[PDB]
């Protein structure tokens, strides 16, 4: 009635070999192969329910050890199974995506281990392993015969859920100007995979103009994601059915739109009309010409102008989540999805649920892991898991890959069980990561540990990136110009490579447009007052508005008016020093009208270029950093051309996923996709071939 | 009470 080990002891030598740490925290006198608890015998390998704390759910474990401790107490060791709740997913087991729920009978085998007194054992459980790729019928038979089952493992590091020339189509959701997708395809090319962005979705017309220019072959859709989803759904039925001022051809399709009520519309080109005369007409307005609808659907279906399920191998996206930081850091936390517009997160997972791509790459800000205790982060992950995708989560710091910034972002991998799960590429530059990891996801930082010192490239500074560019002025209307001369640095040599050198095949064989041209080297045109102000900022490291006339530092480093000088005014009669600057950060800020220096880095390139609250003034030139300079900071190849008003160009660059980051990820994707991946380490060291020359 | 950790 009192727990007792059974059978003979494991051979002393064998026990010593099997479980070294126990001989020579708990130590063993000897090991057994079996134990009897409450009239039931258990054996090494048996799966068992284990008693946990008062009012906590019983643990679920695989018995790996049975031993008598040096304290003459009876212990057993378990390798734990995780319930979906037990993982990082937590309270988000309760979510469902398009009818995809977490089976309460699905567990995940971990490598976490714990010791226990024999009397914690509650009972045996029938847990079976089901091969995800086994035939569907057998699979149900197996699951039928069991108490619990597992098809994957769980690892705490990088929240990993994992199994136990070639072309690939990619779909870019919330594509912006195409930072992430461009980089992805580039890395992939290096892997030996030809990955091409086939469709892109973004509701900013200028972002689309940019992407479409640099990737003519891709179907660039200027619309809302949810509208795109609906359109897809209707596209399915259209393919299944296959269907004076004269209508010559139907050139486009869309669902809903800005002014239009829901439902399909076709873009018609009329006979005798130049493009730019084509317009959108509703579906029923064209009941007149059902043949032309046919021409278009059959034609679109064959060129795959739009994806049906199975058509898309990869999906990447950066669904906007706002209100999860700053003023909004503390509002709406209970139902974050209903709230505000974290809604794109749902839409993203909805499109993944509808298309079922072999791989999913989901990018986002670090706050999704912090806000509402990592709710959004968990939600994304939970969705992938409920959809039965393998998945892992990691945080990557842009500067680590050859950029003069520190831009930490979250990246979420997903991969069908029939696919190899991608890894995260280690830093290639010696930037050092701090304690920026949300204790919720403490083990998802992709970095080398201090324990391992590897030789990495010297961290890039601002001069490293923009020292070769020619002088320009506050007003610079030419979106295309000549470089002053040759590039000066390794980085400069790299971002000035042509499309071919970059393995960028968007224009196929042969060079594309703008070869060797300096594009978008234009800064925000400051109004006369602002311009007048920056003109007065000294050119020296650390210069800022405090250096402007009539201001001084009072006690406690708090800015003041200098009693000795009356407020200075510009020609316009406006104050040389604006009031907001005086109160920004309680009057302790050094940022307003701050000048950058070659020495320095820009922690995060942002969408706005105003000098009001940031150090964005060029080191030597009386102006704010130009668009192209921000682009380089963001790792864009110099050939990548931007369109739209200047402010919109800044927005594009500022939104983007750093290209080198996307390229590194691209490589990992390529390898996993080609089955040229290796065993199960979360992290992968890029090869010499990658990185630089 | 096992102790998971
Ligand atoms: N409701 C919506 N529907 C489609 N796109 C949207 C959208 N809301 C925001 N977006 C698009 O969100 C992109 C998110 S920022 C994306 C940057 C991009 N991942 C890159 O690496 O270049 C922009 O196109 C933003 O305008």
């Amino acid at each position: 009635h009192e727990p007792e080990f059974i059978g003979s002891p494991v051979a002393a030598d064998e026990a010593r070999s099997n479980w070294p740490k126990r001989y020579g925290e708990l130590k063993a006198r000897c090991h057994y192969r079996s134990a009897k608890v409450d009239n039931v015998v258990y054996c090494l390998g048996d799966d068992v329910y284990v008693k946990a704390g008062e009012n906590e759910a019983d643990y679920i474990g695989r018995i790996t050890e049975f031993f008598e401790g040096t304290d003459q107490c009876h212990y057993f060791t378990c390798r734990w199974f995780f319930r979906a709740e037990d993982t990082v997913i937590n309270s988000l087991v309760s979510i469902s995506v398009d009818g995809h729920k977490h089976d309460p009978r699905r567990v995940f085998l971990s490598e976490e281990k714990n010791d226990n007194v024999l009397d914690c054992i509650i009972s045996k459980v029938k847990i079976v392993h089901v091969d995800p790729n086994m035939d569907p019928k057998a699979k149900a038979q197996l699951i039928e015969s069991c108490d619990l089952y597992y098809d994957m493992s769980y690892s705490v590091a990088y929240s990993t859920f994992a199994n136990i020339t070639r072309t690939a189509t990619l779909l870019d959701l919330y594509s912006g100007c195409g930072g992430m997708s461009t980089g992805l395809c580039l890395g992939a090319a290096l892997s030996g995979l030809k990955l091409e962005t086939r469709w892109a979705v973004d509701f900013n017309s200028f972002a689309c103009q940019s992407l479409k220019y640099n990737h003519p072959q891709t179907e660039v859709r200027n619309e809302k994601a949810d509208e795109f989803l609906a359109l897809l759904k209707e596209w399915a039925v259209l393919c299944k059915k296959y269907v004076e001022f004269v209508v010559e051809k139907l050139v486009g399709i869309c669902y809903g739109g800005s002014d239009r009520e829901n439902g399909i519309y076709f873009k018609v080109q009329w006979e005798g009309y130049g493009p730019e005369e084509d317009t959108w007409e509703p579906i029923d307005n064209l009941s007149d010409c059902p043949q032309k609808i046919r021409e278009f659907v059959q034609e679109g279906h064959k060129r795959k102008i739009l994806p049906l399920p199975g058509d898309v191998d990869v999906i990447c996206g950066g669904p906007p989540c706002q209100g999860i930081s700053g003023f909004n850091r503390y509002r709406n936390r209970d139902e974050p999805l209903k709230d505000e517009k974290n809604k794109q997160m749902v839409t993203f997972m909805d499109i993944v649920a509808y298309l079922k791509p072999k791989y999913v790459l989901m990018e986002n800000v670090v706050d999704i892991l912090k806000f509402a205790d990592g709710y959004l982060g968990k939600y994304a992950l939970s969705c992938l898991v409920a959809m039965k995708y393998q998945a892992r989560l990691g945080m990557m710091v842009a500067g680590c890959y050859g950029l003069p910034q520190f831009r930490m972002r979250v990246f979420l991998w997903g991969a069908l069980s029939s696919m190899v799960l991608p890894k995260y590429p280690l830093p290639t530059y010696d930037v050092v990561v701090r304690g920026g990891a949300p204790n919720a996801f403490s083990q998802c930082m992709v970095a080398y540990d201090e324990t391992q010192k590897p030789s990495l490239k010297k961290a890039l500074l601002l001069g490293d990136a923009i020292s070769d560019l020619p002088k320009v002025q506050n007003h610079q209307p030419n979106d295309v110009m000549e470089y002053g001369g040759s590039p000066k640095t390794e980085f400069q040599r790299y971002i000035r490579l042509s499309r071919k050198d970059m393995l960028d095949w968007s224009f196929g064989e042969g060079a594309g447009p703008d070869e060797g041209k300096l594009l978008d080297h234009q800064p925000l045109r400051l109004n006369n007052d602002d311009y007048e102000r920056v003109q007065q900022i000294p050119v020296k490291k650390g210069a800022n508005f405090r250096d402007l006339k009539g201001v001084r530092v009072g006690a406690n480093n708090i800015v003041e008016w200098d009693p000795e000088i009356e407020r200075v005014k510009l020609s316009s009669g406006k104050p040389l020093v604006p009031d907001y600057a005086m109160s920004f950060i309680k009057g302790k800020s050094l940022k307003p009208f701050g000048r950058l220096w070659w020495d320095e880095t820009v922690p995060t390139v942002v969408t706005r270029a105003e000098p009001h609250n940031q150090v964005i003034i060029h080191p030597t030139q009386a102006r704010v950093l130009t668009i192209r300079e921000n682009a380089r900071l963001q790792g864009f190849p110099d050939y990548y051309r931007l369109f739209g008003p200047i402010k919109e160009k800044y927005i594009q660059v500022g939104n983007a996923v750093a290209v080198p980051v996307a390229r590194a990820l691209g490589y990992c994707l390529g390898q996993a996709y080609l089955g040229e991946s290796e065993g199960s380490d979360p992290l992968y060291q890029l090869p010499p071939s990658f990185t630089s020359v | 009470t096992a102790r998971k950790s």
